[PDB]
């Protein structure tokens, strides 16, 4: 239920939230710490009432309606700002990460520093998931070990310098292009070229798109939890819609989604089974907690 | 305008909706029409749709007000098929807490109700086609005795139920256990001691009172129903053979019939199965709500089934007994078993039907004239009252309502009452309320005035014209009805009474029992009813007959307004208190609308309403609610509201509001000044002297107050006299005296002894000519009737005088310039003052109201002088009859409701008129030094003792007369008399009256009987003689010599 | 495909219903005692929902609502806030869609200029300057209101607006701006009561009024809040970044944006409906007609754009 | 503007017409919708209706130009089911 204990979020599934006697009770057909940091995430087969919303409103409990398992995040309550200028009088807990994000965002130098930190975290996740953890490999995802290490080292040696955002984007594209071929070799799926715009008919392409959608939903949940808007991107261009969501999701995109997609293509599993496997893997690695921690660290390590 | 008609009708309603709407519009979809239309055409279409509307009818009309904004105009029929905005659902998928007990009691009493018709005497009387012989004992009494026999004396409330529940029981030996009032030793009443268990007693009271209330004689009242005896219910002095004949059953009681016993056993088993049913026995017996709702259902079912034709599909086909014979031929019609089973089936059906009456009956919703705010600062209390009522709506629905509209006369209280009772209603459903005027007879003009003031057509407001009739046919028609064996075949409402309604009567919930065009069905189907309090009194004051059904159903299914409620005579107050108690008993909400309500009357009525509401809350609604009546006060200056559970806090709140209203009333500028006039002390001389004085008096008043335009001075005046015969004598004296000096006088005679259509014509003319306003001389002089009269004569001065009885105080919105008033009571003085300059503003300071020093009844030397109308009695005499002593001189400076609303202290009940009125009212209504509270403190509702000890409209026994045209010759008119459903011929009792005209005096505001009769017959599309017998009645006290009739003076008694 | 969010006409206030998905359609259910009625909600033409007392929503219905960019708010019945946190009240709990990705230029401008107090008071002054102009426009230079019975004293309105503008020009800080706004609103209430011969009107707070004008004003505040929330979400600016009403109200940008049309279109219509004996549904439809005819949503969007652009 | 959508579709076309029109309008009758709308939204609705239109599709949109004067805006699909003013026959026979 506790999707991310680092942020105090909870996932309710198949239960009706209502008020009887002045206390919210989830009457499933639970003991919840109702406080300024509760942050419920209602899921499949859940219905809420107006009284429940009122009692969750005079408790600082932000409420969001997410999909099945946690992603996507359809709609959620809006987080307020803790800036001294405003004086929000409520039981809520306004966040202070938007202030730091705005304070570092406009300077291109600090934006680039944060983007390079993002890429470093991405590569570290690749090396940890692909090599340090053999659970995926033992599941049937034997890899070329040394080749992946060489590619990760080359990507790090390219990202550690060459300023300008386009250079970092090109480096990320090259890393992904090499990584896709390495994964194809590892799973022996054969020749495979990713079809842009989600027009591919191969199992690998559709599974990768489904994983993209799930990761984007998780990143939206993380940004909503922290309170940063989606516009203030760090990697993508300032004109890209929902840039921050894409940047945050890219941390767990190539590390977890690609191997699971290739393994599900090998096994020939259905889309629902592949999605369930992806959700289980994302739960295992504390992906949401990792993205929250990475965003918090990026914000703090630039002040 | 462009309108869009959408139909959700089904089954038979769809065919008629298509048939009607295809003539007014073009189709757009499968069930959608659309057409340009005008407002008049839209109203015509709506009324056509509402006339022929079934239960499945559902038509909505939309309108385009502002771009991108549609507006629902109205919904005809079932409004639940559309939401508030008029949309339709995309898919539809699937509080009475004592209904079952009432249903079981009613069904059992229906099964045992006519078991006494098995008597040999009754069977012989039914078969006796010869000379009728009155039965010694009433069939209800022997039915009750048979119930006592079956139940057995002293038997427990479970033993007899289980015995009757055993279908394998044919032990007719129980007949030996029966008693016989015909036998000697005076057998004890079936209700005393333990002759009946506490439940069989309730069923026995239902049996014994299914035709008339057990009114007897004689602590006794509190012990009811125990003191009921054989002498209480009918019984006649007959020989021993006749008395014995009523007890022998040769063909056997309907116990051998298989179906009857099977149904009885089923009912008994159902009663036994019910948890705790045999425990509320004593509670149910003394419960007015349960007993009276059960009796209404039983009596209505009996009335319906007594008229049905014979049925061979139920009951023993070859049963030896019979219940009634058809009145057309006299042949036997219904077997006793079939009658009892049918009465029980219809009783069960009615008990099931009753809870649906709050949603199945037509209501008035979406009315904008009741929600529209006003634009003039004068009528700005009508909005404060509406807001106050809306603030209370929920609490009033939850707990009840007792409103008091104390606004002064001329402020437009009718629209205020309508708006208040519409605000108290749920906006989604609509409103249903009655307007009970405090008049003896309601003319059609008053009903049309109510319709105009409320802005409602005849599709939303019905008018019950005429007045209530005391039992006259109780001796003649009852003979035939009892001979036919169906004593419950008399109409639920009177015969001459007509309900002027043109609304939804097609598929009403109670069409089966009431009829379709019957006057009870229109009385119940009308969302808003305009009747008199005398029409609703038979709900609580009906002793013999089914007259209590339709008023009671109206009370249960509507709110209540009591217009001019204080106009009732002091002796008739307890009847009104009983009516208010029963209005509070069946869930109605009562709003009193009078400007001169004394505190004692208000306190008594509030106590009655609270007492009734407690018992109502004990049977309908969420249990445990506290009896906190949502009292409200409305006035021309403000509106308050509070909850009160006792007469101790309500009195304080009323006193506070009265004090505030008096404080605001003192600061008002004066518009009426009263001057006392001393008259010089038989009829042909006293009337002549009065007519002599009222020439100089009228001249002085006209000189003081008048209207001037183009050098011509016209003034409208009113002369009110206590009684009618002195009024007619004084009219003759004035007429044969002429104008005083150069002052041309037009006289109008207006009292209650004219034909009803003639009276309505006089009222119609007086309500159109006496509408005035500030600076209206240019329009006043241009009015046609005034124009001709002014132009015909050459005198510059005209005196338009109205000579009126006390009938001109209620329902008349007239603005006079001056008035000469005889003193009857302070309320009359206040009401007649509230009419001189009631529409205009600006006072010249000169006296405009003249009060005679003493009334005619004092000049003649009669004592008490203030009686009929009045308050003086031998028990409460007055030490003087001169107005110079009975009135405070400070009152003449400013006359308003102040002396009547507040209670002076200390009370001098034999030297001040208002003090006498307050003393009498507080002596009767409350207590002070056969009380009214006994109606609800003791179980006196189970007998008619109270209705006889404190009768309503007692005293004079009037008879209905009319000027019926001859059948062969329409020109010839005959003085007839309604005797018993047949107009006899009484030309010998009527004579012409000769009137002498003085110099320069004609009559204005009169009408010709023939022209008005033919005009109203054409308007109503009725036969001329039928119109004369339906709307031309005159109620006159029986006089041996006869009467003298003149068209301009009405019927004057001749000796 | 659904209409552009700024070109949508409907707005739904719901009560005593159950919002759910029935056969792929977003519908709300009302219990008619012996039956349940399902009413469809045109999500492709509705800007936002308002769920009053006795409402409830499900995850499927909320998913289909947050797929056409339809906002959902949990208001309170009878013109009452959701609750009252001691001295402050919150009226609507907004559930803004998060799967839809919003433009990213106005948001950057707003976050860039929002953290400077002087640059944020400049924005409040510019916000009030448009409110005054639209009040003038709607009350005087438009015929639709006059043809419906609104006859405002032109000279009195002109002098009131001139005094308000003069006070605005010399505003030292936010408190004086709020005081001037309150004074202008009270004087406008008096003028509107006189114009529609409504009598004597005294404004009641926290939904305590009984006369139709107070109830209709309290109800129309919700429509204004819904339109303002829609506009702010469409531009991508968070509700919390307020410029004027951030001291006491959570999500104050909604109230600041709604103030532009609250006194210019809601106010005359409230008294016009009161005089006409309208129920709450009729007043709501009349207000929606007024907002759609005058393009209130487009005005809010354009005013937000202009403030953001001039902030740079 | 206020528009009134009336459908005469049959068989497979009725299902799609209901599916499309229930998202843009509120029902008034069995086959009648009505909603306030803007010009851009009206064009969007018309193009959506015309894209997925079979041979049985028949949708008419009315408009109120001037009091007591309705105006047919367009007909999508089989225009023979409505007359010039947009009415419908009460009975059709071979």
């Amino acid at each position: 239920i506790l999707h991310s204990k680092r942020a105090n979020l909870y996932y309710l599934q198949h239960c009706r939230v209502l008020v009887n006697g002045g206390r919210v009770e989830y009457v499933t057909d639970w003991n919840i710490p109702i406080a300024n940091t509760t942050s419920l995430l209602l899921g499949t087969g859940t219905s809420i009432t107006q009284a429940a919303m009122r009692e969750l409103a005079r408790a600082g409990v932000l409420v969001g309606f997410c999909g099945g398992g946690g992603t996507p995040l359809f709609s959620a309550n809006e987080v307020d700002v803790e800036v001294s200028w405003l004086t929000p009088q409520s039981e809520y807990r306004p966040t202070e990460y938007l202030q730091r994000w705005v304070g570092f965002w406009f300077d291109e130098e600090k934006r680039l520093v944060a983007a390079r930190h993002f890429q470093r975290a991405r590569l570290e996740r690749i090396r940890h998931s692909w090599l340090e953890d053999r659970v995926l490999r033992d599941a049937g995802f034997a890899v070329d070990a040394t080749a992946l290490a060489v590619a990760v080292e080359d990507s790090a040696r390219a990202l550690e310098q060459a300023p300008n955002h386009e250079h970092l984007l090109t480096e990320e594209a090259r890393l992904s292009k090499r990584l896709f071929k390495l994964a194809a070799q590892a799973t022996r799926y054969g020749e495979f070229v990713r079809a842009k715009r989600g027009s591919g008919g191969d199992p690998a392409n559709r599974f990768l798109d489904h994983g993209n959608y799930l990761a984007y939903g998780l990143a939206a949940t993380a940004t909503w939890v922290l309170g940063i808007p989606h516009g203030l991107a760090v990697l993508h261009g300032k004109t890209r819609r929902g840039g921050l969501v894409f940047d945050v999701a890219d941390l767990i995109k190539d590390s977890l989604i690609l191997p699971q997609a290739f393994l599900s293509a090998m096994r020939g599993d259905e889309e629902q089974d592949f999605r369930q496997a992806c959700l289980d893997n994302l739960s295992r690695a504390q992906a949401l907690d990792f993205m929250i921690d990475t965003l918090k660290d990026v914000a703090q390590r630039s002040t | 305008m462009n309108i869009l008609l959408v139909s959700q009708c089904e089954k038979r309603a769809l065919s008629e909706t298509r048939r009607i709407l295809d003539q007014f519009a073009e189709r757009r979809g499968e069930r959608t029409w659309q057409t340009p239309i005008t407002q008049a055409g839209l109203d015509t279409l709506r009324r056509l749709l509402k006339k022929s509307a079934r239960r499945n009818t559902a038509v909505a009309c939309h309108w385009i007000r502002g771009r991108d904004h549609s507006e629902l105009l109205w919904i005809v029929g079932d409004a639940s098929r559309f939401n508030a905005q008029g949309a339709v659902p995309t898919n539809r998928t699937c509080d009475w807490h004592s209904a079952e007990d009432i249903r079981l009691l009613t069904v059992m009493a229906a099964l045992f109700h006519d078991i006494g018709k098995a008597s040999q005497a009754f069977q012989a009387k039914l078969r006796n086609r010869g000379k009728p012989m009155a039965d010694a004992y009433r069939h209800e009494w022997v039915s009750l005795r048979l119930f006592e026999a079956f139940v057995g004396p002293g038997s427990s409330d479970e033993d007899w139920l289980r015995r009757l529940a055993d279908k394998r029981e044919t032990g007719d030996a129980w007949l030996s256990q029966l008693a016989r009032d015909d036998r000697q030793s005076a057998p004890p009443g079936p209700f005393q001691k333990s002759r009946l268990p506490p439940l069989a007693q309730a069923v026995g009271w239902l049996i014994v009172s299914h035709h008339r209330l057990p009114n007897g004689d004689h602590a006794s009242l509190a012990r009811l129903p125990a003191p009921i005896q054989s002498q209480w219910c009918g019984a006649r002095d007959a020989d021993a053979k006749e008395k014995a004949a009523c007890w022998q059953f040769p063909h056997g009681l309907p116990f051998a019939s298989a179906h009857w016993r099977a149904r009885t056993a089923l009912c008994a088993q159902s009663m036994l199965e019910r948890p705790g049913l045999l425990a509320r026995g004593p509670a149910l017996l003394h419960d007015s709500y349960v007993m009276h709702v059960s009796r209404l259902i039983l009596m209505l079912a009996d009335h319906h089934y007594s008229s049905l034709p014979a049925d061979s599909r139920l009951g023993d086909p070859n049963f030896p007994l019979h219940a009634n014979t058809d009145r057309d031929s006299g042949k036997l019609k219904q077997r006793l078993d079939e009658h009892l089973l049918g009465v029980a089936l219809h009783s069960r059906k009615l008990a099931g039907t009753l809870p649906r009456l709050e949603r199945q009956l037509p209501r008035l919703a979406r009315h904008k004239g009741f929600t529209r705010r006003v634009e003039q600062p004068r009528f700005r209390w009508q909005d404060k009252a509406y807001d106050c009522a809306m603030a209370c709506r929920e609490q009033a629905m939850e707990h009840g309502f007792f409103g008091l509209n104390l606004a002064s006369t001329g402020c437009g209280k009718t629209l205020a009452n309508g708006r208040i009772l519409y605000a108290l209603a749920d906006p989604q459903r609509g409103a249903r309320f009655s307007i009970a005027l405090g008049l003896r007879s309601l003319t059609l003009q008053t009903g049309q005035a109510y319709r105009e003031r409320l802005g409602l057509g005849d599709d939303d407001l019905a008018i019950l014209v005429g007045g209530s009739a005391a039992r006259e046919l109780f001796e003649k028609q009852q003979e035939r009805l009892e001979r036919s064996g169906s004593e419950s075949a008399q109409e639920l409402l009177a015969e001459n009474s007509h309900v002027h309604f043109a609304g939804t009567l097609e598929d009403g919930p109670l069409r089966e029992w009431l009829g379709r065009n019957s006057a009870g069905n229109r009385l119940l189907q009308a969302p808003i009813l305009a009747c008199t309090i005398d029409h609703l009194m038979p709900a609580s004051e009906s002793l013999r007959g089914g007259h209590q059904i339709a008023p009671l159903l109206r009370l249960m299914t509507s709110d209540l307004v009591l217009d001019e409620v204080d106009d009732f005579d002091i002796d008739d107050l307890p009847a009104l208190s009983r009516l208010v108690h029963w209005a509070g008993l069946f869930g109605s909400r009562v709003l009193l609308s009078s400007a001169t309500l004394p505190p004692a009357l208000v306190q008594g009525l509030f106590e009655a309403y609270r007492s009734g509401r407690e018992i109502f809350q004990r049977h309908r609604g969420a249990p445990g609610r506290a009896t906190e009546i949502r009292c409200a006060w409305f006035d021309e200056f403000s509106s308050q509201s509070s909850a009160h559970g006792a007469v101790t806090s309500f009195s304080e709140a009323h006193a506070t509001f009265v004090a505030q209203r008096l404080a605001k009333l003192e600061q008002l500028p004066p518009r009426r000044q009263a001057q006392l006039c001393t008259v010089h002390a038989a009829r042909p001389a006293l009337c002549r002297e009065l007519a002599g004085q009222m020439n100089t008096w009228m001249a002085d008043l006209h000189r003081c107050h008048h209207t001037e335009h183009q050098g011509r001075r016209i003034s409208f005046g009113l002369l009110r006299l206590a009684n009618i015969e002195p009024l007619i004598e004084l009219a003759q004296a004035i007429l044969a005296q002429g104008a005083p000096e150069g002052l041309h006088v037009h006289l109008c005679v207006y009292h209650s002894r004219h034909p009803l259509l003639v009276r309505s014509a006089i009222e119609r003319q007086l309500d159109e000519l006496l509408k005035r306003s500030d600076d209206d001389a240019a329009a006043l002089f241009a009015r046609p009737t005034l124009a001709k009269a002014l132009q015909a004569s050459t005198e510059r001065d005209h005196l338009f005088v109205v000579l009126a009885s006390p009938v001109a105080e209620v329902g008349r919105d007239h603005d006079y310039d001056w008035a000469i008033v005889e003193p009857s009571s302070m309320r009359s003085i206040i009401q007649l003052a509230g009419r001189i300059r009631r529409h205009r503003s600006g006072f010249s300071g000169e006296a405009n109201l003249y009060l005679l020093s003493r009334n005619i009844r004092s000049l003649e030397g009669q004592n008490p002088a203030f009686q009929r109308p009045g308050f003086e009695t031998p028990d409460f005499p007055l030490d003087s009859h001169d107005l110079h002593d009975l009135l405070d001189p400070a009152l003449l400076a400013r006359i308003d409701a102040s002396p009547r609303i507040v209670e002076p202290f200390p009370l001098f009940p034999r030297s001040r008129l208002v003090d006498l009125e307050h003393r009498r009212l507080r002596a009767l209504m409350l207590a002070d030094d056969l009380g009214v509270p006994l109606w609800w403190q003791t179980p006196a509702s189970l007998s008619g003792a109270l209705q006889t000890s404190q009768p309503f409209r007692a005293g004079a026994k009037e008879r209905c007369y009319a000027l019926l045209p001859d059948e062969d010759d329409e020109e010839r008119l005959h003085f007839s008399r309604y005797e018993e459903g047949t107009w006899s011929n009484q030309d010998n009792l009527l004579r012409n009256l000769d009137l002498t005209y003085g110099p320069r005096i004609q009559t204005w505001g009169t009408v010709n009987y023939r022209e008005e009769l033919v005009a109203m017959a054409g308007r109503e599309d009725l036969d001329l003689r039928q119109c004369a017998m339906r709307y031309g009645e005159v109620r006159l006290r029986e006089n041996t010599q006869g009467w003298s009739y003149h068209p301009y003076l009405g019927f004057k008694k001749y000796n």
